[PDB]
RNA sequence: CUGGUGACUAUAGCAAGGAGGUCACACCUGUUCCCAUGCCGAACACAGAAGUUAAGCUCCUUAGCGUCGAUGGUAGUCGAACUUACGUUCCGCUAGAGUAGAACGUUGCCAGG
RNA sequence: CUGGGGCGGUCGCCUCCUAAAAGGUAACGGAGGCGCUCAAAGGUUCCCUCAGAAUGGUUGGAAAUCAUUCAUAGAGUGUAAAGGCAUAAGGGAGCUUGACUGCGAGACCUACAAGUCGAGCAGGGUCGAAAGACGGACUUAGUGAUCCGGUGGUUCCGCAUG
RNA sequence: UUAUUGGAGGUAGAGCACUGUUUGGACGAGGGGCCGUUACCGAAUUCAGACAAACUCCGAAUGCCAAUUAAUU
């Protein structure tokens, strides 16, 4: 929980002596990470959501929830209730260590690297980043990856505004 | 449901309801708990 | 040449009140036909199936608010 | 959480190889290399070649290429 | 040629044509009108037939608002039938018009010119019409 | 930035659609509870009348002591039961206050039934 | 006054601004135990009391929204007289819309202060 | 049947409008459905809340899956319409077979034959800690008299008697 | 039969809150011909004005069902 101290120690007071915070309450913290992988080519092949399911929870931790159609879209020739994608919410211990995973073994892994875009904020305080190649993990080894296929990673968190979310992030170690 | 399905008792043997079902649903002999008003109990019908 | 697709319609269902509020009615009278819930069940009325309000009492029916935008029909024992 | 239908989960230490930096968390990479840590209980290993303080854009720096490499080779050469 | 793009029923009963003109019974776009007094049907053709006239005389110099709109269909049998056998097809399109209804409403012009206009726009119509100001 | 909900209120739309089926009267008054964060509370009422009968909470300084919620939950179920029954009630009809039966309102309902109340 | 639990067509609501924390209500700390998550102790459940009024919650202010809402007049209309006129007259009933205005709740029982 | 007859159309049942704010009410008036479906899409217990939009996010585009906010019903309710349903009648899960047997005060509808609703009692059950709910399905179509014949059951009869 | 009191129900009218129909404006999330700026803005929002047997936020007069009800019959 290396990063939880960080947030405990350092963080909060950075954060509460820049904001400006009357209680320690309002600072904000991650309130949780969900990580999803739209797999809509699971309609041809659903054994490719079952590779993208294995790597997800190889990634992750935790066996993931198989997301189904909310509707049925001709275009797509998508039935509503077919599986095409996984999800993965990581809280506590489980979300601090992959944050610092991400930051530290996982994001320099990409070709090319630049940091991350400083925009992808929703616009209430939650980031929203996306990977590009599964490869990028630590735990998965590209001789087994069938397919590469992307990420979406969803750090919520409890602040109001973008400014906080991006110091808070910033002060965790996110590149930008 | 598409046929109609006469349940007997595999106790006594009578047949004590009628009822339905899909064929292709449930192509087998269905079963289930109904009352036995000859033996007063509740007994394992199954369609004849 | 000239024919008309229309000419359907069902037999009339005989919907609505049949008991009178203020009027005395016996155990099990039907107090009002209905499709859904446009009235709801009140005290000692009950609801069939086919939304049919009935008293469960010997009794005064009356019919009451229920809410803002809603009523029912109760029946009340007679002193 | 649930019984039986996570994957196994346990302490890692991932070391950077070129900084030799370690840095401890949780994974399921489980490394038969074992090393010791600052608390008395001992946790697995994972090489890594790049890391944050290793990697140029985190860092500031150019990264520095490792033993036996492509770029050791062609200086040899 | 006024008609609705499109209707939920084509076939419908006959407006009331008794009592008098629920609204729109004021000059409210422009500064000049003209009133309806009479009750009628007013047709598709009726109505570009009078903003036709009305138009051509003011000289594309003032504006015009058309204040009703024919939203309802009429339909007619065809010719040699006898009664029955359903109803026929819909032949066009009428605003029920009561009086009091303004028909036609004008602006950028002389007070003049607007009456001019709208007498020859009113021996297009079933009605008998009478030249209104803006109420105040 | 993600909302956090009211559990107090979504307990109560829960014991709203309880309560349109389970209601009190003189003779078979209903056993109301109420759950904090910390104590446990229990009434007897009427709803003919609107009335309470009887009441005991953790929070009473007769109950209050050193001990887990669930052994508190106890106490409270048999005070309210003995209370009861020197108001002369055994039927009553138990309503969990849209929370789930288990744990602490499980245990007092258990108490009140061991105590003598009749549900 | 606070809480619990009821009754009442939101005159009760929404929104905005402000105040509060031996006790209480919360957020909150954890996952050993009962219990739980189509993954997640987020939730449910349980154990607990280091921290905080930040939020919830409660209270206070108001009329921006929502709600309520006359009187007067008008539409419609039962009946009658006249009429055939896309009608008239007389009597009773009498909207909808809008205007004035009301309103930031009123209350029963129980336990604490 | 028929705005003469023929030809064409129609013939039973359900929903709406016409229908004149109870009910009923015609035309070869205006619009649509039915001749099923479901072993759960039934019962019960517990839990849950939509459609859409905006803003971020990869393959992903206007719409696939993820996240926050707004969003009172514009979703969903097997199937037409209407009336209902967000205290859910909608959605999820566990356990289940009440989609019971004998009935039935009273009531609706009604020329008849039929059709509809029904508390409650008894027996034996299912779910629920319990109160209690359950005699199919949010409601209203999804059907056909008698005669005759087939099959099963039967402390009924059996042409002198068995 | 009338008087009084209670109740069911959605018509006349009215209205546009829903489903549709519809006239003039305002404004424009955004991209295109355009360099930023003189089409479409087809979106959304908004002002004002209209239409409906199978629209309804409303809603009469009447008629209807009743009352340990009074007068006349
Ligand atoms: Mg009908
Ligand atoms: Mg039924
Ligand atoms: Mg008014
Ligand atoms: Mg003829
Ligand atoms: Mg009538
Ligand atoms: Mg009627
Ligand atoms: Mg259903
Ligand atoms: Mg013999
Ligand atoms: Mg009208």
């Amino acid at each position: 929980n290396r990063l939880k101290e960080k947030f405990n120690t350092e963080v909060t007071e950075n954060l509460m002596k820049k904001f400006n915070y009357s209680s320690v309450m309002e600072v904000p913290k991650i309130d949780k990470i969900v990580v999803n992988m739209g797999v809509g080519d699971a309609v041809q092949n659903s054994k490719v959501l079952d590779n993208a399911v294995e790597e997800l929870e190889l990634i992750t931790g935790q066996k993931p929830l198989v997301t189904k159609a909310k509707k049925s879209i001709a275009t797509f020739r998508l039935r509503e209730g077919m599986p095409i994608g996984a999800k993965v919410t990581l809280r506590g211990e489980r979300m601090y260590e992959f944050l610092d995973k991400l930051i530290s073994v996982s994001l320099p892994r990409v070709r090319d690297f630049q940091g991350v875009s400083k925009k992808a904020f929703d616009g209430r305080g939650n980031y929203t980043l996306g990977v590009k190649e599964q490869l990028i993990f630590p735990e998965i080894d590209y001789d087994k990856v069938s397919k590469v296929r992307g990420m979406d990673i969803v750090i919520v968190t409890t602040a109001n505004t973008d400014e906080e979310a991006r110091e808070l992030l910033a002060n965790f170690g996110m590149p930008f | 449901m598409r046929v109609n399905v006469t349940l007997a008792c595999t106790e006594c043997g009578d047949r004590n309801y009628i009822t339905t079902k899909n064929k292709r649903n449930n192509p087998e002999r269905i079963e289930m708990k109904k009352y036995c008003p000859r033996l007063n109990k509740y007994t394992l019908h199954r369609e004849t | 040449v000239s024919s008309t697709k229309n000419g359907r319609d069902s037999e009339s269902k005989r919907l609505g009140a049949k008991r009178a509020d203020g009027q005395f009615v016996t155990g099990g009278s039907i107090l009002y036909r209905q499709r859904g819930t446009k009235i709801y069940p009140g005290e000692n009325v009950g609801r069939g199936g086919d939304d049919t309000l009935f008293a469960k009492i010997d009794g005064v029916v009356k019919f009451e608010r229920k809410g803002r935008d809603k009523k029912q029909v109760s029946v009340y024992a007679v002193a | 959480m649930k019984q039986g239908i996570h994957p196994e989960y346990h302490q890692v230490i991932f070391l950077d190889t070129t900084t030799n930096f370690k840095f401890l968390s949780g994974s399921t990479k489980t490394s038969s290399e074992m090393m010791e840590w600052e608390d008395g209980k001992e946790y697995p290993v994972i090489r890594l070649d790049i890391s944050s303080d290793s990697h140029p854009f985190y860092t500031g720096r150019q990264k520095f290429a490792a033993a036996d490499g492509r770029v050791e080779r062609f200086n040899k050469k | 040629m006024l008609l609705p793009k499109r209707v939920k029923y084509r076939r419908q009963h006959r407006p009331k044509t008794t009592g008098r003109s629920k609204g729109g019974n004021y000059v409210t776009f422009g500064e000049f009108g003209l009133q309806a007094t009479t009750t009628s049907w007013i047709t598709s053709r009726q109505i570009e037939s009078a903003r036709i006239a009305m138009t051509r005389y003011m000289k594309r110099g003032g504006k015009v608002w058309i204040k009703i709109f024919p939203h309802t269909p009429y339909t007619k049998k065809p010719l040699e039938v006898r009664m029955g056998a359903g109803k026929g097809a819909v032949e066009g399109w009428i605003a029920v018009v009561k009086p009091g209804r303004i028909l036609f409403e004008v602006a950028g012009v002389s007070e003049e010119v607007a009456r001019e206009a709208l007498r020859l726009a009113s021996h297009k119509l079933p009605v008998k019409t009478k030249f209104v100001k803006r109420e105040e | 930035m993600i909302s956090k909900i009211d559990k107090n209120k979504v307990r109560l739309k829960r014991h709203a659609r309880v309560r349109t089926n389970l209601s009190g009267t003189a003779e078979k008054p209903r056993l109301n509870v109420y759950r904090s964060n910390k104590h446990i509370y229990a009434q007897i009422i009427d709803d003919n009348k609107g009335v309470t009968l009887a009441q005991a909470s953790s929070k009473d300084s007769d109950i209050a002591t050193t001990a887990t919620k669930v052994e508190l939950a106890t106490k409270v179920g048999e005070a309210i039961a003995k209370k009861a029954a020197d108001k002369g009630i055994k039927e009553i009809v138990f309503d969990r206050g849209g929370y789930l039966y288990h744990g602490r309102v499980k245990a007092l309902a258990e108490a009140a039934r061991e105590s003598g109340l009749e549900f």
